[PDB]
């Protein structure tokens, strides 16, 4: 309209959300309770000698 | 010593390195930020 030209008003998103990235360290010793759990019970046997004779 | 240079008509040009925006409209906005720990 006449020289000056004339833009829409811009909607704009309400909420934003905030996820940051993060470091993945990738330790090994964690989740290896199996580990210690197979430790755990070793279960040696051992028979005594003389009783039988 | 001393440097020399005879300026012709008496101007001089400066660098003025800061741009020049020439701004066109002002436009204001509302946002929410929401933080959360979950
Ligand atoms: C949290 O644990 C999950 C599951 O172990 C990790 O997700 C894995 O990430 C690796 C590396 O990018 C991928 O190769 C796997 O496919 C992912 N698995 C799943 C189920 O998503 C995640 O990386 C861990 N978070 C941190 C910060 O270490
Ligand atoms: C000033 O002039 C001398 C010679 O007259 C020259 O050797 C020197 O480099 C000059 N200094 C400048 C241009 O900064």
């Amino acid at each position: 309209c006449f020289g000056v030209t004339f833009k829409k008003p811009l909607v704009a998103e309400e909420k934003t959300s905030l996820e940051p990235q993060l470091p993945h360290l990738q330790l090994r010793l964690p989740h290896l309770v199996g580990i210690i759990a197979k430790i755990k019970g070793i279960k040696i046997e051992v028979t005594s000698s003389g009783e039988s004779i | 010593e001393v440097n020399m240079t005879s300026i012709p008509q008496g101007v001089f040009y400066q660098p003025h390195p800061e741009p020049i925006i020439h701004t066109e409209r002002v436009l204001g906005l509302s946002q929410v930020l929401m933080i959360n720990s979950e």
